[PDB]
């Protein structure tokens, strides 16, 4: 029940994405897109849809000290902007 | 001569910390201050205490005596 709340709230026609490359024409790819995925939202567009909010970023620390592992991993960051800022490259 | 990477052995001991900005330096001061202080002084005041109240009772003691002494009565 958990499960298929999960699969009714978030697999949803406007969220999802039918991707291909290589030899295909476009036209076939929108061809079977209307004959296997159309029964998807044509009414099924209701319910809280579904805003993600953002993340307070800290700056801290966690340190899990094992002295029995004979090499040490650090990771360290900080705050990057999102997906959609021009600052990435 | 003593280094970190080569003090002692420790395992499976995770530790949390924050930053100093993202912090509070006197997070909760008089509400949580004050009574530990007086936790603290009621753990110790009787190891402290009745020692200088001994000096103080023969200080006063002391004191009195050494002034009584330096006056006569009938002579």
């Amino acid at each position: 029940a958990d499960l298929t709340e999960y699969l009714s709230r978030h697999y949803k026609a406007p969220r999802m994405v039918l991707a291909a490359a290589g030899g295909l024409e476009h036209r076939q790819l929108l061809d079977l897109a209307q004959k296997h995925f159309s029964g998807l939202s044509g009414t099924y567009d209701e319910d809280a849809v579904p805003t993600l909010s953002p993340c307070r970023f800290t700056g801290s620390q966690i340190c899990h000290r094992e002295d029995g592992l004979p090499l040490a991993h650090v990771a360290i960051a900080v705050e990057g902007p999102g997906w959609a800022h021009p600052d990435n490259v | 001569g003593r280094q970190f990477g080569h003090l002692t052995r420790v395992r499976h001991v995770i530790t949390y910390s924050l930053s100093p900005f993202e912090q509070r330096a006197f997070p909760h001061y008089f509400s949580k201050g004050i009574p530990n202080v007086l936790r603290r002084t009621r753990a110790c005041i009787l190891r402290v205490a009745p020692p200088f109240v001994a000096f103080y009772l023969v200080y006063t003691w002391g004191t009195q005596e050494f002034e009584k002494s330096k006056r006569k009565n009938p002579a």
